[PDB]
Formats: C-alpha cells, structure tokens, sequence
C-alpha cells in the first residue's frame, strides 16, 4: 500500500513533473527528454543549460512540481534518470541500457496521450514495493477502463524492462504494439532527501563489491 | 415548484416543460425519445 | 378467495369458504360462499370487451379526425380534440398555430369560436388544461402561450368557480411564481430597449 | 483451388409466393425459390425459367441466402414482369429478352404486393413493414411513401392519382388521398388483423380472422370526415381461419360479377353478386308481413346482396388463386397450392344453376414436383436420380434433362439406394417397411412388410451391391441378402439403443453405425467383432462417413458440430463447429479426403480433411436442406431440401458570422429587389402605363427551401448558439449591421414570426447597436432614422403586449389564490 | 500524423471457421505493427537490419558451442567413425 511520504496526496490531486536534461544535452537526448515528457502525462520539459541545481530543485518545490525526471547521457545514447519526488521526499536513480527509441526508428504516427494502464511484473520483496510506488505516482490516478494504452515496469533480475503499447481487443485475443521507448533501468541509488543535497540517509544502494552481490535480487 | 415527472404512465413530461403522451407521439419520436432516455438513463 | 386456471383471482370473502355452484347454462351465474355471505359472479366474456374494442373503434376515429383538422387548420375542433384525446404536444402546436395567426389578424385574444370553446369547457377539462399551462410556464419559451390560455380562462371563466374548483391552488400557486419571473425578464428587456431612444436622440443631435 | 457451383436447379413448380395468369386455356407465371418458372397449363412442359443472370455459389454470390421471391405481378399489354422479394427489392422485367431493366430495391422487409396503375409506368408495392410505396417507370424513382399503418400491408386498391385504400395487418383500413399523401379515413375493419380486400366500384369486401366478411360503401365524393368509407354489415363463411385473397370479375355478355374469397386450408369460396333488379325485386319478399321491426330486418342486407356459389375444394392446403370467365359457365380459375402443384379448374354455372355438385379440374401440372420435403436424395453412377418422399412420390430425375422419367409410390419412405448395377431402387419406409423398384419395369419387385418392428432409419449396400444392412429405430440392424432379385434376411443384430444410422466403408472393411445414445461404434462386417466405440458427441448423432482409404470417418449431429476421426485407433482429429442448426447429412467426394456437410439451416459446406478449412460455403437453399449426395466418380454433388428443391453442384464549412452574413446579403438582396419592383409597380401604375420591370425572380435557395427571406435569416440566426452570438454579431462589418436592421425592420411587419422571436430578436438587435453605437450615431440618412424609430416603436409595442397579460395573469391568479385562502383557510 | 493506435484499428477492419486465414493476419500485422525489432536508417538520397532476430541467433549458436565444450571437457575417449 501507499507508504508514508506519499500517503498525504495518493490519489487526491494529480502529480506535476518536469523532465530536464544534464548539462548542454546532445540531440537524441533532447529527443530522449521528449519522449520522456510524452511517455507519462502532465510532465512538461525544461531546457536545463545554466541552471544550478539547488535553485532548480527550490523553484520547482516552491511552484509546486511533484517530481523531477533528470536524465544524463553517453554520445546521445542515454545512460541514467533520477526521480526526485520534491515535497522533501525520496530520490531514486536509476542507469539505463537497452535504449530504442522512435525518433530514431520510425515515424510510424502520433502518440495517444491517454493516461495510461500500468502493469508491474513480480516486485516482489518491499524494496520492489518501494520502487513501485515511485514510479507509479508519477501518473495520473484513475483512468478510463477502455484507456487502449499500457506501460509495463517488469522485473526480470533487477532490470527492470519498461515497455509501451497499444492494443484493441478482438474477437480472438488482443493485439498488442509497440509506442515509446523500450528500457532495462535499474536502481542504483535511492535515498530519502531531495536531489540538491547528497547529504540525505541512503534507504538503500547496490553493493558492487561485496563477494555475495550476484547470489541475490534487489541485494 | 419544478417540472418533475410525469403522474401517469400514459405520458412523459421532459423537464424542459413540454410533454408528449404515448398514443399521440408518432413511433419515430417514441424510438427517439426512448433512446434519449435510455442515454439519460445511462449517464 | 375463489381463483381460476392460473389468473385472475376474485376477492372472495374474509373467512373460510365451502361452496362452488358454477352449473348453470353454459358456465353462467358461479355462486361461491363463506361462512354466511354469499358471492353471484355475472357472465361469460361477451361485451366487457366489446365496449372495450368499440372505445378504441371511438378513439381510432377521433384521432383521425384530430389529424385532419390539424391538417387542414380549423383549430377550435382540434383543441377540443386534442382536450379530450389528452394529447399535449398537439395541444400545445394547436395553441400555438392559432396564437401566431391570433397575432397575424388585426377582447379576444384567440379567434372567437376556440375562446369560446375555451368559455365552455368543464372542470376536470380545464384542471388538465391549467395543468399543461403549469409546466408550459416553466420554459421562458413556451410560456407566452400559457399566459395567453391563463388569461382567457382569467376571463371567461367564473373566478368563483376557478377557486372552488378541487386542484387549483396546487397550481396557480406553482404558476404564480413563475410568471413574476417572466415579468422580471420581459419588464428589463423593455427596460433596456431605450438604447434606441438614446441613439435617436444622439442622430438628431447630429445636426 | 477447383471450387465448386451451381449448375442448374429444379424440383419446384410452386412454392411460397402468388401467381400471375397470362391469356393464350393459358399460361402461367408463377416462382419458384429465388426465380420465376412460367408454364403453358395445356401440356405442362416448362417453357420459361427466368432466373438471375449469376449462378449462386460463384465468386461474386454474397455471404446470405438468396432473396426468395414472394410477390409475381404481371402487366399485361406493354409485356412486363414486376416482381419483388423477400429482402424488398423489386425487379421489372421485358418478358420478350427476359431481362432486368428496373431495380427498385426501396423496403425494409419482405413485400406482399405489387399494382400496375395507369395501365404503365406506376408501380405500387407493398411490404411486410408497413408502408405502401408508388414508384414511376418512367424515372426509376420511388416517388411517394405513404407511411401510416403498422403491421404489414395485407392488400390495397387504387385508382390513378387521387384515392388510394389500403388494409394492414393490424386491425385496420385507411384511405389515402394521393395528393397529398396524408391518411384520410381510418377505421377498424376487423377486431384481429385484416387479411383481404377487393371492390367492386360501389361496394368493398374485407376479411379478417375468423369468417366474418365485411361489405362497406365506399363514397369517393363524399365531403365528411368518417364517412369516406361506411361499414353495411356482415355475413358468415363456411371457414373458420384467415380468408386472405379477395377478388371480383365482371363477365360480359349481360353484365355480372363475381368474387372469391381463397381461405387458408384447402378451399375457395366463390360467390355470385347479384344485379339490381333482383335487389329491387327481393326487397319486398324480405319487406313482407306488414315498421320499426320492418326497417330493423331490412338493415341486417349481406346475405340480400351477395349470393354463394360452388365451394371449390383441393386436396392440399391452398397458397394462391386467380381466374378468367367467358359465358358464365367457364369460371376458369388456376390455383397454386403449398405442397407444390398448380391446379387448373373450372366451374360452369347455367346462369341459374352451377350444373355441377363439385366443380371440376381440367389441368393440374404436378409431375415436376414431389408434394413432400425429400427425405433421402441419390445418384447413379452419373445418369439418373432418386428423389424419395412421404407421400409415396419415388422419383427417378435424370442429370442430363432434369426431367422426372419414372415415378412409383411407397410411402413414408426416408431412406433409399440405388443398386450398383443401376436401374433398381431399394427404400426402406417410416413403418416396418421396406421395398424394391426398377426403372424400366413397373413398381413393385417387392415389398417386404415386416423388415422391422418400428421406424426404419438407415441402410447401406455393400460396394459390391449383393449384401445390405438396415438399421432401424427398433434398436435392430438386419443384415440382407439379394438372391436369385429378393432379399434373404439372415442375421440380426440387436442393441440396447435405437440406432439410428448405419454405414459400411467402401472396402467391405468396416461397419459404422450411430446409436441413439449419443455414440457410434464400428464393427467388422467379417466377424461382428466390435472394433472401436466413439464417444463423446453429446447429442444423438446423425451421418456418418467413411473415407476412401478407409483411415478417416466423420461424424455429425445435432450438437451443431463435425467431428473427424482416425479409424486405426479410435482417437479424433478435429471436433470443427459449422452449422448453427443441426448437420443433417455429410458426405466425402470420391478420390480427395474433402468433404461436403448439409445442415438443417439451410446451407452446405465444402471443407478439406488435412487443414480442416472451411473450402466454400455454398448459400443456394430457403429452408433445412434433408440430404446431398456425391457422384460416384467425377464429384458433381446433388442437394435436396426442405423447400421442395433439388439443386446440382459443379466444378468452375463556415461558422457563425460568416453563415449569418452570406444569408443577410442574399436575403436583404432579395428584399428590396421586391421592393424596387413594388416602387415600379406603383409608379407604372401611376404613370402611363407603356413599360415596367420585366420580373425579378425569387431566389434559388429561397424557393428550394420554400422560405420568405426573413424566415430564412430568422432560422440561420437561430441556428447559431449562444456561445458564439456574440462573436457572430462581433465579427460582421457596419454594413451588414445596417442590412440588419433593414432586416429586423422587414420583419416586424409579420407580427407573426416577430412574436415568437421576441427575445431573440431584442437580445441580437440590442447587442448590435450597442456594440456598434459609436458609428450608428455618426451616420447621416434620414431613412435609418426611420428605420430606427419604427423597429422602437414595434418592438416596444410588442414587448408591452406580452407584459400587460404577464402582469394580469399575475393578479388574477393571486387573487384566485387569495379569495380560496378567506374562503377556507 | 495519424496515431499507431488509429491506423492498428484501421488495419483490424481492413483484415477482418477458417483459421489460417487469421493465422497469416495476425502474424502478418503484429511484424507490421512492431517496429522496435527492425532497424531503419535514413537515406540521404529503410529497414537495414534485424536486430533482436540476429541477437537470438548470435546468442544460440554462441549457447550450443559453450554446451558443446562443457561436453567436451573432461572427455578422453570418442568413436571414431570412419564410414
């Protein structure tokens, strides 16, 4: 269930969030930051060149953002996101890897826009119910039930595959396609502060190191 | 006072005002008028 | 009770009941009795629904020639057609028609032969008809046809009558409001139709 | 993939539709399913079958039944066919090349009617839903559609241009005025529905439900309003069901008219009307004893006026009738019956007596038919063909002409072969029956009475031909011998469940056979040996296969399903859903694992035995088709059904503002052009009168929409919304402002469409001029200034109009309030 | 321009007991309407690759070469077949 920095506003007001880049972005992550801001709804993009972080995470804490979507790239290929929740609340981070996006493929249309259906594959321990609840309240709460767009967070061995599609429901099944980008994110770093500090009590961050790091998930 | 529904069921009085009875409205805007209840009856 | 084969049952008596005698010429007069009280069922089916059949004979004709006079014009016979088929949607295009003609020509606020008609209809007529005046008042549309049918049932009917009549204060008290707003909006309209007297003393001041 | 096709159809002479008769006794026009079959009554050969010019069943045949045919209407003179079908489409045909030249599709449902009128050129249809539509030839457009009734349109009867009269299935008859389309007159006929109509100039004949035939006088000229059409009384029938076809002739020679009433079974009632000397001169016979009681008997006329005749009778339930006279002693009247037949009689009558104590058949085509669905469908090696039915009516149709050559008669027989030699059928009948016949000799070799002790269900020969089983519903197969050309029961084989299908593999292999207990089991005709039991159906089970190789049998039933079986070890391939009713029949082609199913609704299906596809769904039949049957090499496959049919099988934008505006020019155009021809009217009316404007005519799509100009503007102002008034009235310029108020001055003369518009009339002019008032106060004419005094000086008059009886009302109905609260608060 | 949701409803009317029929559609419009497994370049006057299929063969072969050494590895006899 909703846990205790979130529980205030669950699901009576609709989340708000920016999506911004590092710092003087390449193109595909503009491109990136884009699909970012029209993957979930009510995120807006703002062009970070010059601005400091500490009055960045103030001014949107003080216009009333809900969170913020920090992306940070390799030669345009994008490498990591951090979710800042803003009312002093949690930041998780995450690395990217398997990134294919649709402004490099194909101009197969427009997107929907709809807010969407969300399926969550087997976060089973309370890190993955943690990680769960930071990303789903970044979208906008109750949906139609004949919304025809889904994302998909699942977990397969801490990489957690993110997908979007669309379907319609047929005589025979349902037809599923493939909108937005497709990821393997992975958490490498949550803690309990803001963005601004790196001075905030880690809840958890992998171990590399240690001699039983690959014998276990969410370690 | 407000129009309310109709006191028998050989009419119906919209709440606009105006009102029909069974037999004298044609079958067009009796199929017509039982859709827009059935909708009204729906939302 | 007694019951048949299964419909219809009968209202019987108040206690316990050992007694059929249906055996008279076809199946005629039943008798069925209590403890005392004895129960003389009539008849067959032969003309409780040969009346009904023939009412709808009346009421098929009636409607036709409802259809004709609303067609050809002649409103007086129609509005007493539509009173007494009680079909409002027509008695309100009726009311309607011979109003807007009523305006067109040149007292008497309708042609003369429909108030009159209006003059000599009965109670529960014009209960029905201030009926459908009531929740015509509530449109600010269709409203200037109930005051003209409210004003010529004002005036050619006995306000003695209309008082005692049992209904009519459930009515003229929901319809008394409305028309107070009905003043209020067409009173501001007049109220703001100065606008033309202001521009026409302007324009002769232009000289 | 070589699909199949319809290469002919046959078996029907008449089915569920009326005929036409055409004179030279004559010809008839009649149908058959889907198209029309005409015959000459003197020999019976038939000469015309006008059918559709694509086979159904062929690439472009859509996915449905055919449209049946159910109304034949002829026009004699100009040679002309209309006829029309059960989705309402109606087809005009030229008789002589016997092509389509009208499609007039139109209707909802299935139609009941069609009526010549004008001799040519106008066509009347009725149908099943209830309207009634006229149709010109002429423009191939439907013209008129007289829309009131509310069932379905039982008959009707019009005279050209001015008087319809129709009756539906609901209780009533109505008049139509066909000037303007209106219903005029409306009674209640009969209490239930009304089923007949036909007229005679002054008197008009219904029938209803249950032998109460009404007369009613129809006075064209009359001026009331009930009263067009009165009702003068009942008479009594001899049927007690739906007298449904009316209608009358007027023999020359003296003058006389009669008319019969058809009945749902099996009879036509024919009466004579009398003439008006003879009404003069019964009046008084009737008049006797002398007048209160008098006047009271002479108004209950029925039996006065109209005169039985000679009840003609038929043996079979009675679909259509129609007739021609010369002498009156020639009332010839052809008559299409259900089981399908057609019947030429002919009644005389000596102009006293009808000569005759029954009337008299002289034709009747009936050999093309069977009067039975066809329980059991065959084939020779490719020739010949076996059509088995219940009346008794073997018959053995031949492919090559589609002619029955030989017929015989057996009984309620459901089940038949041929024998491999050809030329002889073995049947087996619904009793304990079974029966042999030839086709060169005449019927009987033998019969055997007693093969069963109840209902024989299925038998089979051996592909060798000299051993045959039967299974019958006595929970009994028998086993059968030909001996030297009789049959030799030998063996019996008893179960505990009526079986109800038997088969044999075409090897001599196996033996097949399906249980009323919801399975099969196969045997081996070597040993009785019990092979296998398949199982799992879950209904009773109809038709079996066997596939050539002996490997591969199918199974149908009633549990609307197919299934395939593998014979080696009993196990099932596919369990394939067709068929939404129940799968009668399902057999193999010859060589090919394909296989054909028939089905109880009305469809075969040509599927494949290694993909199990669906290959073709062929849609040719009306109702449950009861058996196909396979060549025996080649693969042509014969199907026959429950419509009496036998058919064969081969190989092949503004917005507001801008609305307003355009509409205010054209109408403020229109306008003062009629009013600068009213100022020449004037000024040559009051000058010398040697010239005048020639004429403005009215405008377009003023006189499209049959609109005075200000109710056109008044209707696009008030089709624009409150949200964007303001904005509409914003948007248009200073000029268009002052063409509206030419507008609004224009039209607050008609006092008419001023008072229902008053509101919006003052909310739009208002806001006009007050958004506009700084230029409208600049401007120097002396006729706006008018303009601007005048629509004050109206507008406020109406506005105080409606306020003094507000006001009134207002009083009144508190003092109406206040005198019943004194008098009894 | 037009939505993938749009133009994926427009081809289920356009397509429509047969089943291979419905096999070969819907195989058909799911390589249709899946375009994160093909690879498009742009032509400077396009599907240039297959990356998932090439991925899984590259990976197969790679997994029955790694299962034939882990076979292999403490062997020391073998048939020799010289037919």
């Amino acid at each position: 269930q909703v846990d205790d920095e979130y529980a205030a506003t669950s699901g009576i007001m609709d989340p708000r969030i920016i999506v911004t880049t590092s710092r003087d972005p390449s193109t595909r992550l503009s491109q990136f930051a884009k699909e970012i801001k029209l993957l979930f709804p009510n995120a807006v993009r703002l062009n970070r060149g010059n601005y400091v972080m500490p009055n960045l995470v103030d001014a949107c804490k003080k216009s009333g953002t809900t969170d913020l979507v920090v992306l940070h790239e390799h030669r345009g290929v994008p490498t990591s996101l951090t979710i800042s929740h803003f009312p002093h609340g949690p930041t998780a981070q995450f690395s990217l890897h398997n990134v294919v996006m649709r402004h490099d493929i194909i101009n197969a249309g427009n997107q929907s826009e709809v807010n969407p259906h969300l399926i969550f594959d087997n976060f089973t321990t309370a890190l993955g119910k943690r990680v769960v609840c930071i990303l789903k309240h970044l979208f906008n709460a109750g949906p139609k039930k004949d919304s025809e767009r889904v994302i998909t967070f699942a977990n397969r061995g801490d990489f957690i595959s993110v997908r979007q599609h669309v379907y319609v429901r047929t005589r025979e099944g349902v037809e599923i396609a493939e909108v937005g980008p497709r990821f393997e994110m992975r958490l490498f770093e949550l803690r309990l502060g803001t963005l601004e500090n790196k001075d905030a009590d880690v809840e958890w961050q992998l171990r590399r190191f240690i001699r039983t790091a690959n014998k276990k998930d969410y370690l | 006072y407000n129009v309310g529904k109709a006191e028998k069921d050989g009419e119906i009085r919209l709440k606009n005002g105006v009102a029909m009875s069974k037999e004298e409205l044609t079958r067009e805007d009796k199929n017509r008028l039982r859709r827009a209840l059935k909708r009204k009856r729906s939302k | 009770d007694g019951l048949i084969k299964c419909l219809k049952t009968l209202d019987g008596h108040n206690n316990r009941l050992w007694a059929l005698s249906t055996m008279n010429d076809g199946d005629m007069i039943v008798s069925a009795d209590a403890d005392g009280v004895f129960q003389f069922w009539k008849d067959c089916t032969e003309q409780e629904i040969e009346e009904e059949q023939e009412k709808a004979k009346l009421q098929v004709e009636q409607e036709q020639s409802l259809q004709n006079y609303m067609s050809k014009g002649d409103w007086t016979n129609a509005f007493l057609l539509a009173m007494t088929l009680d079909h409002p949607m027509r008695l309100f295009n009726v009311l309607k028609r011979a109003l807007g003609e009523s305006r067109s020509r040149q007292e008497v606020i309708f042609n003369e032969e429909l108030d009159q008609a209006i003059s000599i209809l009965n109670d529960e007529q014009l209960i029905l008809l201030m009926k459908r005046c009531r929740d015509w008042n509530t449109n600010a549309k269709t409203h200037t046809i109930a005051q003209r049918t409210i004003r010529c049932i004002l005036m050619h009917h006995n306000i003695a009558k209309l008082s005692e009549i049992p209904g009519m204060v459930k009515i003229v008290d929901a319809i008394i409001p409305y028309t107070q707003r009905h003043f209020t909006r067409v009173d501001n309209l007049v109220e703001q139709s100065y606008i033309l007297d202001y521009a026409l003393v302007e324009m002769d001041k232009l000289f | 993939y070589q699909r199949f096709e319809q290469a002919a159809a046959f078996g029907v002479i008449a089915s569920n539709a009326n005929c036409v008769w055409i004179p030279a006794p004559g010809q008839l026009i009649t149908s058959a399913l889907e198209d029309v079959n005409i015959w000459d009554i003197k020999t019976g050969d038939l000469v015309s079958k006008l059918s559709d010019g694509l086979p159904p069943g062929a690439s472009d045949a859509r996915g449905a039944k055919p449209a049946e045919c159910t109304y034949l209407e002829a026009h004699k003179d100009t040679d002309l066919l209309a006829v029309g079908y059960a989705d309402g489409v109606i087809k005009v045909w030229d008789l002589m090349s016997k092509t389509v030249l009208l499609n007039f599709n139109g209707h909802k449902a299935a139609i009941t009617l069609l009526q010549f009128d004008g001799t040519g050129t106008r066509l009347i249809s009725g149908s099943k839903d209830s309207n009634i539509i006229v149709w010109d030839l002429v423009g191939e457009v439907g013209l008129y559609k007289l829309r009131s009734h509310k069932d379905s349109i039982t008959g009707f009867w019009c005279q050209g241009e001015d008087w319809l009269i129709s009756t539906s299935k609901d209780g009533m008859i109505k008049l139509w005025d066909l000037k303007t389309h209106q219903c005029i007159e409306t009674h209640i006929a009969h209490t239930g529905e009304c089923w007949g109509l036909a007229v005679k100039d002054d008197l008009l004949i219904t029938t209803g439900t249950d032998s109460q035939v009404k007369i009613w006088k129809l006075d064209i000229e009359n001026d009331k309003m009930g009263g067009k059409l009165t009702e003068m009384g009942i008479f009594e029938k001899q049927s007690k069901q739906r007298g449904l076809k009316i209608e009358f002739i007027t023999n020359s020679s003296d003058k006389t008219s009669f008319f019969y009433i058809q009945n749902a079974d099996k009879t036509i009632e024919t009466f004579r009307i009398r003439k008006e000397e003879e009404i003069a001169r019964g009046l008084k016979k009737r008049e006797k004893r002398l007048l209160t009681e008098e006047e009271i008997a002479k108004s209950i006329y029925s039996s006065f006026i109209l005169h039985p005749f000679q009840t003609i009778r038929s043996l079979y339930k009675i679909k259509s009738a129609s007739w021609t006279t010369v002498s009156s002693s020639k009332l010839e009247l052809v008559l299409t019956t259900s089981s399908n037949t057609i019947e030429y009689y002919s009644i005389p009558y000596e102009k006293r007596d009808p000569t005759s104590p029954a009337p008299l058949k002289t034709h009747t085509i009936e050999l093309q038919g069977q009067r039975t669905d066809v329980r059991s469908i065959d084939i020779s090696d490719d020739n010949k063909l076996l059509a088995t039915a219940s009346n008794g009516s073997l018959k053995i149709w031949n492919i090559k002409t589609h002619k029955c050559i030989r017929t015989f008669e057996c009984g309620y027989a459901l089940t038949c072969k041929f024998l491999p030699g050809g030329l002889l059928v073995i049947l087996g009948t619904r009793n304990g029956e079974l029966q042999l016949f030839d086709l060169a000799s005449s019927s009987l070799l033998d019969t055997i009475e007693d093969a069963h002790d109840a209902a024989i269900w299925s038998l089979d020969l051996t592909s060798d031909g000299k051993r045959l089983v039967t299974g019958s519903a006595d929970k009994t197969v028998k086993f059968w011998d030909f001996k030297v050309l009789k049959l030799h029961h030998d063996t019996t084989l008893e179960l505990t469940d009526d079986i109800l299908c038997v088969r044999v593999s075409p090897d001599d292999r196996y033996l097949a056979i399906s249980l009323l207990d919801n399975t099969v089991k196969v045997f081996f005709l070597d040993s009785m040996k019990f092979y296998l039991s398949l199982y799992g159906h879950k209904l009773p089970v109809l038709s079996i296969d066997i596939s050539f190789d002996s490997k591969m049998i199918i199974t149908s039933s009633a549990d609307k399903n197919i299934k395939i079986w593998g014979l080696d070890f009993g196990d099932c391939h596919k369990s394939l859903f067709a068929h939404q009713d129940s799968i009668m029949n399902v057999k193999f082609l010859p060589q090919s694992h394909n296989f054909f199913s028939c089905s109880k609704d009305a469809v075969v299906k040509y599927w494949d035995g290694e993909k199990f596809e669906c290959i073709q769904k062929l849609y040719a039949h009306q109702s449950e088709v009861w058996a196909l049957a396979v060549a025996t090499d080649g693969g042509f496959v014969v199907s026959s059904s429950h419509d009496h049919s036998i058919r064969i099988w081969e190989e092949t934008s503004l917005k507001a503002g801008e609305r307003l505006m355009e509409a205010l020019d054209l109408g403020i155009a229109e306008i003062e052009g009629l009013e600068a021809y009213n100022r020449d009217m004037k000024l040559w009316q009051r000058k010398k009168l040697g010239e005048a404007p020639i004429k403005p005519q009215g405008n377009a799509v003023l006189i499209a929409v049959n609109k005075t100009p200000e109710q056109y503007i008044m209707d696009t102002l008030l089709r624009i919304r409150m949200s964007q008034l303001e904005d509409a009235l914003m948007v248009m310029p200073f000029s268009y402002v002052l063409k509206f108020l030419k507008f609004i001055d224009t039209v607050m003369q008609n006092k008419t469409l001023l008072h229902s518009h008053l509101p919006l009339i003052c909310k739009n002019l208002f806001f006009i001029i007050k958004f506009n008032h700084k230029e409208l106060v600049s401007q120097k004419n002396e006729e706006l200034k008018l303009q601007i005094n005048r629509v004050k000086t109206e507008l406020r008059s109406a506005l105080k109009s409606t306020e003094d009886d507000l006001g009134f009302n207002v009083q009144g109905l508190k003092f109406v309030k206040q005198q019943w609260n004194l008098r009894h608060n | 321009a037009g939505s993938q949701l749009k133009n994926l409803k427009a081809a289920l009317k356009a397509r429509g007991y047969d089943r291979e029929e419905k096999k070969k559609a819907i195989a058909e419009i799911r390589e249709e309407f899946n375009p994160f497994e093909i690879k498009a370049a742009r032509n400077k006057r396009i599907a240039v690759g297959k990356p998932g299929i090439s991925k899984q063969i590259g990976e197969e072969q790679r997994k029955r070469a790694f299962e034939a050494r882990k076979m292999m590895k403490n062997k020391r006899g073998g048939v020799i077949d010289k037919r």
